[PDB]
This record gives C-alpha cells, sequence and structure tokens, in this order.
C-alpha cells in the first residue's frame, strides 16, 4: 500500500 | 533435469545461491529479506529453510506488483513514468501523508528534475 | 495436491519457462494430477533447467557453427552431445536424433 | 566535500550484504564516470547481482568439464567456456582475464570465479 511507501521514505530520514 | 550439473554440494546452501535460485524462478529477493534470513538461520540454509525463504520472496513480489499496479493508475502519459508533481500529490493526499517538504526532499534525492520511473522507485522502496 | 498439472504447465509457459513434454509426463507419474505448493516449486525448477539447457545447447552449437549460420550433421552433433560435452548419453543421443532425417530447431524440439 | 561517489557506492553495497568485485567497480566507472545519481546507483546494485548470477552459471559449466573433479581446468579450456556460455566474453577479454589471474596454465576455477 501507499502507507508502506510513506513509512519507508520516512525511514530514510 | 540439468544436463550440465556436477555431483557435489550439500551440508547447507549459501543464501547468495538461494537468492540466485529465487531470481531464476521469476522473483527478486531484496537485501531486507536477505538480511532477516541471515538474522534467523545464518549464512547457509537447510532445504526447509530454503522453502521459507522462497515463500518470503513470493510475498515481496506480490507486494511490488501491487505498488507498480497502483502507480500505473495515474499514468496518463501512455506508459512508464510519472512527474514529481503527480508523485507528490499521491504522497501528500493519502495515508500517513508526508508534508510538502518531505515529498520534495525524497523525490529530489531520487533523480531527474521532472520525470520519475515508478517501477524502479517501488523496487528501491521495498 | 492443489493445482492441476496443466494449470501448472500454463503458469510456467507464461513465465517464459515452458515445460518439456517429458517433464509433463514425469511430474504426473510422481505426484498425480495435482501439485502441492512445494511440488509446484520443484516443477518450476525443472522448467528452469529446461530453459537453461536449451540456451546452453544452442550456444554450444554456435561455437561449432563455422558453416555460415545453417546447421550440422547427425554424426557431429552426436559427438558434441556425447564425446565433446557429454550433455547426454550415447543411447540418449542416438534415439533423440532419430526424430529427424537446424540445431536451434532441434534444441527447441527436445523440449 | 566531493572526492567521487563510486568508492562510497561500493561501501554502501558491502553494507547491504553485497560484495562488488574489482570488475564490477571497473564497469560502473566506464558507464557513468566518477560519480553516480541514485538511479545510477540502483543500476549498480542490479549490475552486481546480475554479474554474480552470471558467475554462478559459469562455475556450473567449469565444474561440468572438470571430469575427475580436480578443481582445475586449463586456460584454453576455460577460454572456450567463457566465450560461449553465460554473458559470453570475447576471446580478447577471456584470456585477458585468464592472464591476469594467470601464472600457471592450470587454474583453480573456484578461486577465479570469486575474484572476477
Amino acid at each position: 500500500s501507499l502507507m508502506r511507501v510513506q513509512a519507508h521514505i520516512r525511514k530514510r530520514m | 533435469k540439468d544436463m550440465f550439473n556436477t555431483k557435489s554440494s550439500n551440508g547447507k546452501l549459501r543464501i547468495e545461491d538461494a537468492s540466485h535460485n529465487a531470481r531464476k524462478l521469476g522473483l527478486a529477493p531484496s537485501s531486507t529479506d536477505e538480511k532477516k534470513i541471515r538474522d534467523l538461520y545464518g549464512d547457509s540454509l537447510t532445504y526447509e529453510q530454503y522453502l521459507e525463504y522462497l515463500t518470503m520472496c513470493v510475498h515481496d513480489r506480490d507486494n511490488m506488483e501491487e505498488l507498480i499496479k497502483m502507480f500505473s493508475h495515474f499514468d496518463n502519459n501512455s506508459s512508464g513514468f510519472l512527474t514529481k508533481n503527480q508523485m507528490k500529490n499521491i504522497l501528500t493526499t493519502w495515508g500517513d501523508a508526508l508534508t510538502e517538504q518531505e515529498a520534495n526532499d525524497a523525490l529530489n534525492a531520487f533523480s531527474s528534475e521532472d520525470r520519475i520511473n515508478y517501477k524502479l522507485f517501488c523496487e528501491d522502496i521495498l
């Protein structure tokens, strides 16, 4: 989902 | 049956060679599932552990397929790419919405001034 | 079992991993008319080998194809398969070549 | 400040569990000069994976022709293998690589594969 994409983007600081 | 295969090999199976097998099966194991399979069973796998690793790789291919399929719904430009503008609209409108700046920073860190390959984007994210 | 063998064969086909006629026979003989998930992964692995062995037999004949870009004789292909690169046994070379009389049309056939 | 990307790209790849060979590092520098964008970095990782996959195809062939399971093949034997199977190399490239590992005519293909 898009929720996954956003959480991964954020994990890259 | 493989006409060209030797005789040797066992006492476990190197996970690099397990990733090789999955890739030939039409999968694409990432570093994340390659890391958690090390951080669970080690540098080499038994046959049962190899099956679990393959299952893991099936889930991640299905996940990537869903994402690629998702972004393609906004592909008005025939096929292939999406603009940073369309991309930030998706990322700021829905879910745990990123802020305008967070959307800019991430897309600017990825690549080209106005055009983003969403297939490679999903590959990287997963 | 959980999926039908012909559904399993169609799946491999559209993965660019076409099963050989002999592989279709053997898989049914081993597991019946349907496959479990594990048996299907085994089946796919066999198809992988079919594809690889096909590409690497064709390339082997390309190394021996100085005769422009046509073919070779039954005798010299038997020597490539048996004595030069022992891809398959002498009896397996004899019988399979008896299905004719080019190489990349032969390799695609013994699938 | 900016003393070139490729060295850092190789470091990140090693941190991810990958291991870029000397050949891998030569190839990417030939393609995109001294530094990489993030997309060019992703292609780098993909290229490493493909090159390791290609290497596994060849260690399979090298083993096939190693009859008495010696672990050894001659240069001419390997040259023939390298120029026909996998991502086939040219004759020029093949024994060029063989003559860089080299010294002896018989080569340990196991050690040769894990060094390219």
